[PDB]
């Protein structure tokens, strides 16, 4: 399993893991604590962008 | 154990008789001498050298694999595939291309390998018995 | 060990605590890991982090000279793909409607 | 001080303000298996797994 | 044993145990047409038939190196569907996920399947793998059995069937043979045989404090020079 | 017709909206059956991945502007803007000004290319949500319980009859199109459950909608016709008919 | 105080003791496990009984 | 009746992979990484001493 | 019922009198660790238990709360 | 199970064709030099 | 033969701008530092796999088989484990 | 069955060439003026939008 | 203890025998000495708390196909 | 044309059904087959897959097998309204007066 996530670049400890328990672990203190969402890949980007009669897209 | 070892043997497999039959048991000091001496598997003959190089070409390996394993920065360009906004799509092929350049890392060691070092001046020191001469040595 | 040295214990978490902030939302962390790297010798001049490359060149600075071109270029260069992906539009996405 | 401003307005404000995500949705068929999932294994739940 | 103390080790900013919208400032908001121009998104509603056909691919092109091996087709087909059921029972909310969870699982399976294409998926080089250690035992046991040999798995059996006759033919004020009495019988075989074994060393210590590695020889020093091969 | 097309026999009405996150391509096309360990190449040639961006990616692409190459050659395309960009290519080297009005009508140009070579697509959730609504199409057809046998859509060529259609018998409009931006097909439906198949011939064209400049719909089903058929009954079913609808609704007729 | 490298340090020697607990920790999961495996042979061994009890 | 079971002929062999070996993996992990970090270092170098060389 | 019945009793958590007058350690002793001694991850467990106390086991407050 | 070699009570011609773990690496390496001859030739 | 060629020289570079053999050293610097940083990152996600593989589960939720686990327990199994199945079985479900 | 697991939630927008067709360029932008004369007019019929048309005399 | 004596002498304090023998070895193992990777016959232990599911009774079925009263069974099922 | 059987390597032979009976009696074979299909005997022309222990995911491998079979190409966008014994042998139909009347193969 660890070389699946190797050679699918899923190098984001815990992303496939339900309970990422040692993400918390080491959030415990953190600023902004939050863990990694499920099965997050670090290439996927689903950004978005809109032009509105407003400026900025609002 | 190795094919080089392997080699000794039989070159040494007279010698290996004598030391271990008779000299290694013979008696006294002539046994001390022959059990010292004995042939047969090495005792710690591992080679960390060895060892060290398999060690570091599997972790710089690993990581070529991730450096050369980037998406596409063309294909990023129609919005049409797996890529709407990538604002940073200009950095795919940096660390591909800093892996690429690691195969000249040894070829280009030095100033000598990458220049005609006899037209720059720490040649004429080391024709000189690496002695200091004056900065304008290569023009009087 | 990876709960008794202190060495991969700091590593980890760290790093976990680097990529854990994709979720911010910047854009891929699997694109701008790189340059936070070459950032790093930018600012970590501060921490002498650049002690290690001290014998790799006749400049202590090399790589933190190169690193603050590199982060100079392609951040001036982020904004200039964004446009390029709003497309013909580009101007509606920053001002809006015309007057 | 001046370094996170650096970073927190390059980044991270300069993409809050040009671009966003939306929050409508194409396709909700993880839901409705979830549930149908849900019943499937009704009776292992019921053993307090 | 055990248990965390910490009674907010689950807590997040977004809740207890989120881990499919984690709190970020750059939140989603909605869009209102009467006032949008244009807008760029790549979202679709192709994920599910994406979903369907992936798994009709990573199937039939892993079959291809099972070399009509019908047990190994079925036992592959239930860890496949354990890889793709994992939205439908997880406790995370993926019908909840930031920006659509039903692509973001699609296009983690398309990448599975880039690598069964080239057959250099781990999961397919560790069912070879499993696979070619199980046959060379199953062979081991079918050429011992022409030969109208008796396997090792055999002789446990029928040295457990007599021994259990043994414990109820004594065993008349009870007649409850229970399955505990049962399995601590066939233990007292397992390590009994498994003990007679030479095997190598598996756990740390034995049975003094002392690890029984090849490294730990320590004083008195009795042993001599080590000696040379024999002509 | 599907302009872009691979080798793949999967999914053919879907190779361009799907977007597959591969790094690369896989190393063989998606099997129609189990194969054999010879039947496929271990470790692909050298520089396979550059070669299936070709005939994958690109060759696809260009088999696609070659199929509907009759929708760009226009006396705007052809003539003015290659002239335009000669006129000022001839003072490129005076300042930098000439070359960007040099090359822009050669963008312009390709967006346009661009724009017409694309497959025609319609607002399909928009089609399926009209049929269901019709009574006497949901006594043999449901979502659950549908399938497609075939599918064709593609523009129509030329210009069409100049009575049915007066609006394309103008020199300003034909100065910037060669074609009608209208499209006709079929769909060929099946229902598992009762057995019933039907033809979905329709009809479409761009209309203005709600606004003065910008077209409301691009692909408008002014002829919606089904013919029904199921284990001994034939229906004829006119969800929308195309005297009664050109007369309330034209073309756009788009320029640029 | 800066306590950041210290959160690391207390999170690893926690994790310490975990695995160190691990047989215990995994021991009483399947104490529940074999509970409700037991319960399901409880219906075999009426059934076999049941012959004789005609 | 029991007694007279039998075996049926196993397949002979699966696949086997013509370009992954066990010294030299195909695929890439931290595990095959430890095994060649402490054949470099070596075995832990135990001392058989009473007193540490110091 | 009895663990809840002493957690609530103000006699069995009291401060004494002179409990405010007395030296007070304002530290859970996460300032300066032994890193070196063998009962290194034994003093990591005594902090453990300290910020525990002082938060009911809910280091959520410990986390707001200024260090 | 004893007939296992013993580097001190060892035959002179079972150390020439030992073939242990450590000769089984290499010929997983020449298993590759070979295969490489096309590309580096 | 083309004039292209020409670029491969290194003895007569300080004739032109002299900067390749500067630049490298940056490059081989550059790829040394990335090999540092990428391969702590990408290989320190063993600890957190190989701790909640094993410590996650929970006895309030089910624990769901993966692909490795269905194989090792249809095609890995040992002797003991055939041995044990068959002597419940011969014990329970034939002999009572 | 795609369309039983289709969100209609997504019809806020007519999206076709990068441009939501539901926008309200008559009371709303450049468009929204109707006192425009002949070239302005023949001007946005090519176009049909405002934002093409700056983007295109951004770099005139 | 914060003070355990000399720098020289501090690999001392880590012994802890179990046996009354003397003198003692010093050293304290660290890790478990593993030199050949050897592929255990061991079970992976993987395999702890798993709950009910498909994989049970696909392997039931592969154990009672070895008897013919379980053959019988599975058919008939 | 060929595939491995067990390790060896075995000739497939294609079917032409044509006829209504035929394809009930394939189906019902098709399905019995499958190892996760329960009831097998209870199957019936109308039996729902859902009530003899089979879900969208062995309808794919059904599916799979139907291509092996008959030589089909089946869609994915047909794939997951084959729930039914029903819904194959109807199927079948389709495909067959589509070929008949078309003389091509329903689009993939
Ligand atoms: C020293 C120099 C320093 C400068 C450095 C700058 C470098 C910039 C690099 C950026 C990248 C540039 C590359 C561009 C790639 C373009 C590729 C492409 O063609 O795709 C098309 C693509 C459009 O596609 P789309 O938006 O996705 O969708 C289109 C819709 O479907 C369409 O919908 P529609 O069909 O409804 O629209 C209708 C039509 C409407 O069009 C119109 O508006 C009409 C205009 C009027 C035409 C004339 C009408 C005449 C009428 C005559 C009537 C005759 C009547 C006759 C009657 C007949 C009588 C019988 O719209 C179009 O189709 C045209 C859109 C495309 C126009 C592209 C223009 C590109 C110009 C670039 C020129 C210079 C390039 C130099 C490159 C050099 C590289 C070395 O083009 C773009 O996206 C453009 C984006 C570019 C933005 C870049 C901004 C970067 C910042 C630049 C300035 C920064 C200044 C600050 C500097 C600070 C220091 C750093
Ligand atoms: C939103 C971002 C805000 C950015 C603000 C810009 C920077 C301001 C710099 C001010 C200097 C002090 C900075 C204190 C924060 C230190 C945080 C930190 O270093 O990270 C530890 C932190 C975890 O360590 P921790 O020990 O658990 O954190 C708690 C603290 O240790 C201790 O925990 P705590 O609960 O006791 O304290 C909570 C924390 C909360 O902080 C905040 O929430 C930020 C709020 C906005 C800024 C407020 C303070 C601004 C400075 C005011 C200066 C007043 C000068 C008055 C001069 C009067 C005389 C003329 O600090 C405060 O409450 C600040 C209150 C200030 C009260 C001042 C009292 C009167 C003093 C007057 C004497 C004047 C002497 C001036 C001499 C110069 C300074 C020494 O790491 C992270 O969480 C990573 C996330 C980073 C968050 C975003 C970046 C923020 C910048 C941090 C540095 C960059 C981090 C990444 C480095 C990458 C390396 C691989
Ligand atoms: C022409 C004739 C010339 C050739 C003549 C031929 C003979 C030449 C001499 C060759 C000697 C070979 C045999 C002795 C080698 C080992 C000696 C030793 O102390 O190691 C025992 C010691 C432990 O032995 P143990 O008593 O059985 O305790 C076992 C426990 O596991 C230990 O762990 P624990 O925590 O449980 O117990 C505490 C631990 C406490 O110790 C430690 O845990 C760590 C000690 C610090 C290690 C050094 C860190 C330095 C960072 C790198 C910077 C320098 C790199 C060198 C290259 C720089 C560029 C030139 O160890 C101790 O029990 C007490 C430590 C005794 C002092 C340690 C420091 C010795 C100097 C090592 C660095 C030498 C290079 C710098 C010197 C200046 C260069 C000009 O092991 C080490 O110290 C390892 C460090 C590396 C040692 C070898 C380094 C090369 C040879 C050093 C010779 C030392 C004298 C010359 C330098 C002194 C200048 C002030
Ligand atoms: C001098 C140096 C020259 C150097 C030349 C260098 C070479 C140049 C060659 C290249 C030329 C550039 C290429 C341009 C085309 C590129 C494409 C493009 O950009 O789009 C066209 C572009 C479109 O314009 P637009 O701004 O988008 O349109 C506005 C609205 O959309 C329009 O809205 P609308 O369409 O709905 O209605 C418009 C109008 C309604 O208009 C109409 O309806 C009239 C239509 C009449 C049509 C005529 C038909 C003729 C047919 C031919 C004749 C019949 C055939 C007979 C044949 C006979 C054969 C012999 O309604 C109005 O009421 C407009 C507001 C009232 C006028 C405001 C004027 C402000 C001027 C302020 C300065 C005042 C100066 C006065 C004193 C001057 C004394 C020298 O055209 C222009 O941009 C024109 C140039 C604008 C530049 C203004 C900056 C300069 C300020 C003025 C000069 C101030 C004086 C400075 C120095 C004074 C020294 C004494
Ligand atoms: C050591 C050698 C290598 C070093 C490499 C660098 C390692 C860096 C370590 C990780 C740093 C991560 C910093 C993330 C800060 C997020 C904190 C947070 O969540 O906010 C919560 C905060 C606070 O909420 P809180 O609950 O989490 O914390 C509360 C804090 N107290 C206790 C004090 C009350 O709330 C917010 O949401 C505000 C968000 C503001 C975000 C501003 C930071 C933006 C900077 C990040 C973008 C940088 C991108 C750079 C890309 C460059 C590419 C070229
Ligand atoms: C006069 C001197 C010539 C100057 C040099 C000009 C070089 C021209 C060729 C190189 C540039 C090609 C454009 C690359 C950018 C587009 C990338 C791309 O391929 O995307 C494809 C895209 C594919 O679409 P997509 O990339 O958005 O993805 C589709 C959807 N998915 C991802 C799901 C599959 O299609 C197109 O862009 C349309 C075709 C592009 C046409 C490119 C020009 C080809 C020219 C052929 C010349 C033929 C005659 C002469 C040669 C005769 C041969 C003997
Ligand atoms: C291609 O992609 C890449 C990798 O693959 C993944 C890498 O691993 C790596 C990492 C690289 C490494 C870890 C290797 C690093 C090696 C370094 C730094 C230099 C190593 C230096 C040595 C081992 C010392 C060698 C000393 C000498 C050669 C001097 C004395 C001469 C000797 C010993 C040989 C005698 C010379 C001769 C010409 C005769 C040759 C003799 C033979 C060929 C006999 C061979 C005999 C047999 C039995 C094979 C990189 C950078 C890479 O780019
Ligand atoms: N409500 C929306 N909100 C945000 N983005 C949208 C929305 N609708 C569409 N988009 C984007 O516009 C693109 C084109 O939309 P379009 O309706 O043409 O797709 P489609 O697959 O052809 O739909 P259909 O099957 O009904 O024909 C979409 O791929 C999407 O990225
Ligand atoms: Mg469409």
């Amino acid at each position: 399993e660890l070389e699946e996530l190797t050679e699918t670049h899923n190098y984001i400890p815990g992303a496939k893991d339900d309970v990422n328990l040692r993400g918390y672990l080491a959030t415990q203190f953190a600023w902004g604590k939050k863990v990694i969402s499920f099965y997050r890949h670090p290439a996927d980007d689903f950004k978005c962008a809109k032009a509105t009669k407003n400026m900025l897209g609002r | 154990m190795n094919p080089i070892q392997k080699a000794w043997l039989k070159i040494l497999e007279p010698v290996s008789y004598v030391i271990n039959e008779k000299m290694a048991k013979r008696t006294g000091i002539i046994g001390k001498l022959g059990r010292f001496f004995a042939i047969g598997p090495r005792e710690y003959g591992v080679h960390p050298i060895n060892r060290m190089f398999i060690f570091m070409n599997r972790k710089y390996m690993a990581f070529q694999a991730v450096a050369l394993h980037r998406y596409s920065f063309v294909k990023s360009l129609t919005h049409n595939g797996f890529h709407m906004l990538r604002v940073f799509r200009h950095f795919a092929f940096v660390l591909p291309a800093t892996v690429l350049a690691g195969l000249g890392l040894f070829v280009y060691w030095g100033d000598d390998n990458k220049c005609y070092s006899p037209d720059r001046f720490p040649y004429l020191k080391k024709r000189a018995g690496d002695m200091a001469l004056p900065l304008n040595s290569l023009n009087q | 060990n990876p709960n008794t040295e202190e060495n991969t214990i700091d590593s980890d978490y760290l790093a976990a605590s680097g990529t854990v902030e994709a979720e911010k939302e910047i854009t891929s962390i699997d694109d701008y890991l790189g340059l936070v790297f070459a950032i790093a010798y930018v600012f970590g001049v501060f921490f002498y982090v650049h002690g290690w490359t001290s014998m790799l060149s006749h400049a202590v600075l090399l790589l933190s000279c190169y690193s603050i071109i590199i982060m100079f270029l392609f951040i001036l260069g982020m904004p200039t793909l964004l446009l390029y992906d709003f497309g013909i539009f580009f101007l509606a996405y920053l001002k809006g409607a015309g007057k | 001080s001046q370094f996170v401003a650096f970073f927190a307005i390059v980044f991270w404000l300069f993409l809050f303000l040009y671009t966003f995500f939306i929050i409508e949705k194409h396709e909700d068929f993880f839901s409705k298996k979830r549930e149908e999932r849900k019943k499937k294994l009704k009776e292992l739940w019921n053993l307090k797994n | 044993g055990y248990k965390i103390r910490n009674k907010s080790i689950f807590w997040t900013r977004a809740g207890w145990k989120n881990n499919w919208h984690p709190k970020n400032f750059n939140a989603p908001r909605p869009s209102y047409g009467e006032f949008t121009m244009g807008i760029r998104c790549r979202n679709d509603h192709h994920s599910f038939l994406r979903y369907v056909q992936t798994y009709r691919n990573m199937s039939r092109h892993c079959k291809q190196y099972f070399l009509g091996d019908k047990q190994l087709e079925e036992t592959f087909i239930l860890g496949l569907r354990s890889l793709f059921l994992v939205p439908y029972d997880s406790q995370c909310l993926t019908d909840q996920i930031k920006h659509g969870g039903e692509r973001r699982f699609v296009d983690q399976l398309d990448r599975d399947f880039e690598l069964i294409s080239y057959n250099t998926h781990p999961y397919q080089l560790f069912t070879y793998t499993v696979r070619n250690e199980h046959l060379a035992w199953k062979n081991e046991q079918y050429e011992k059995i022409q030969k109208g040999e008796k396997t090792f798995e055999q002789e446990l059996l029928d040295y457990l069937d007599e021994q259990v006759l043994a414990e109820k033919a004594k065993l008349r004020d009870g007649q409850n043979f229970s399955i505990e009495r049962m399995t601590e019988i066939a233990l007292h075989v397992f390590r009994k045989a498994r003990a007679g074994k030479v095997r190598p060393a598996q756990d740390v210590r034995g049975p003094d404090g002392n690890v029984n590695d090849f490294l730990e020889q320590r004083r008195p020093f009795e042993h001599p020079n080590p000696t040379g091969v024999t002509h | 017709q599907m302009g872009f097309s691979s080798d793949n026999p999967y999914n053919k009405r879907w190779e361009y909206k799907w977007k597959h996150s591969y790094y690369t391509y896989p190393r063989d096309y998606e099997h129609t059956e189990v194969r054999k360990p010879q039947d496929s190449k271990d470790v692909p040639p050298i520089y396979f991945a550059y070669y299936k961006d070709f005939v994958d990616r690109w060759l696809p692409g260009m088999n696609m502007w070659w199929q509907r190459r009759h929708r760009i050659f226009d006396k705007f395309n052809v003539y003015f803007l290659p002239g335009m960009s000669l006129f000022f290519y001839q003072f490129a080297d005076l300042a930098l000004g000439f070359k960007i009005m040099a090359a822009f009508p050669l963008f312009l140009a390709y967006t346009r290319i661009r724009d017409k070579t694309l497959d025609p697509d319609f607002k399909e959730t928009y089609l399926r949500d009209m049929i269901y609504q019709n009574p006497e199409i949901t006594k043999y057809f449901n979502e659950e319980t549908i399938h497609v046998l075939d599918y064709e859509f593609e523009y129509l060529p030329g210009y069409l009859c100049p009575e049915k259609f007066p609006e394309y018998q103008n020199k300003t409009w034909q100065f910037f199109n060669t074609d009608t931006a209208q499209a006709e097909g079929f769909f060929k439906f099946g229902d598992v459950e009762s057995g019933a198949t039907m033809t979905l011939k329709f009809k479409t064209m761009p209309i203005p909608g709600k606004f003065r400049y910008q077209v409301g719909e691009p692909f408008y089903f002014y002829d919606l016709r089904a013919e029904i058929k199921c284990d001994g009954v034939y229906k004829e079913v006119v969800l929308v008919d195309e005297k009664e609808s050109l007369k309330k609704i034209r073309p756009f007729l788009f320029l640029i | 105080p800066l306590l950041q490298r210290f959160y690391r340090r207390a999170a690893a020697n926690e994790i310490f003791t975990m695995e160190a607990f691990y047989h215990e920790n995994i021991e009483n999961k399947l104490r529940n496990l074999m509970r409700i495996t037991k319960g399901q042979l409880e219906y075999w061994d009426i059934h076999t009984s049941y012959g004789e009890i005609r | 009746k029991e007694n007279t079971g039998s075996m049926k002929k196993p397949m002979a062999k699966a696949y086997e992979h013509p370009y992954n070996s066990e010294h030299h993996p195909l695929n890439f992990s931290a595990v095959k990484i430890a095994e060649t970090f402490h054949d470099f270092i070596g075995p832990e170098q135990v001392s058989p001493h009473y007193e540490s060389f110091a | 019922s009895l663990h809840e019945k002493m957690q609530t009793d103000y006699l069995w958590v009291k401060d004494h009198s002179q409990a405010d007058s007395w030296a007070k350690a304002r530290t859970h002793g996460y300032n300066y660790i032994a890193h070196t001694v063998p009962n290194k991850k034994e003093r990591y467990e005594m902090i453990w238990r300290s910020m525990g106390k002082s938060t009911d086991w809910e280091l959520e407050k410990f986390r707001l709360g200024k260090k | 199970p004893q007939l296992w070699p013993n580097p001190n009570k060892l035959r002179f011609a079972d150390l020439y064709k030992y073939q242990g773990v450590e000769m089984k690496k290499i010929n997983d390496s020449i298993k590759n030099y070979k295969a490489a001859k096309f590309y580096i030739g | 033969i083309l004039d292209y060629l020409f670029l491969l020289d290194l003895n007569d570079d300080l004739t032109r701008k002299a900067v390749f053999e500067q630049v490298i050293i940056f490059i081989f610097i550059y790829c040394t530092m990335n090999f540092l940083a990428w391969s702590t990152v990408v290989e320190l996600i063993w600890p957190t796999h190989f701790f909640n593989r094993r410590h996650s589960s929970s006895q309030e939720f089910i624990r769901f088989r993966t692909y490795t686990e269905v194989l090792l327990k249809i095609s890995a199994y040992n002797d003991f484990f055939y041995v044990l199945n068959n002597y419940y079985y011969n014990q329970k479900l034939i002999l009572k | 069955m795609w369309y039983k697991y289709f969100s209609k939630q997504s019809w806020n927008l007519r999206v076709w060439r990068k441009a939501n067709l539901k926008y309200n360029q008559d009371d709303f932008g450049m468009t929204q003026p109707k006192y425009i004369a002949r070239f302005g007019d023949f001007r946005f019929r090519l176009v049909r939008t405002e934002g093409a048309l700056r983007g295109c005399m951004f770099f005139v | 203890t914060l003070q355990w004596g000399s720098l020289a002498e501090r690999p001392m304090v880590d012994r802890v025998m179990s046996t009354s023998t003397w003198p003692v070895p010093y050293y304290q193992r660290l890790f478990k000495a593993y030199p050949i990777r050897e592929k255990k016959d061991k079970m992976s232990l993987l395999l702890s708390d798993i709950d009910i599911d498909d994989t049970n009774w696909y392997q039931a079925k592969d154990f009672l196909r070895g008897s013919f009263r379980g053959r019988q069974i599975v058919d008939y099922v | 044309l060929t595939q491995y059987v067990e390790g060896q390597i075995v000739n497939r032979n294609q079917l032409t059904l044509k006829k209504q009976e035929d394809i009930e009696q394939y189906v019902l074979k098709l399905v019995r087959g499958y190892f996760r299909t329960t009831n097998k005997q209870g199957l019936n022309i109308n039996s729902v897959l859902q009530d003899h222990g089979l879900d969208e995911f062995d309808s794919i491998e059904l599916a799979m097998q139907v291509e092996e079979d008959l030589g089909y190409v089946i869609s994915a966008e047909t794939i997951p309204v084959l729930n039914k014994v029903k819904h194959f042998v109807n199927y079948i139909n389709h495909v067959e007066q589509f070929k008949a009347e078309n003389g091509k193969a329903p689009i993939a």
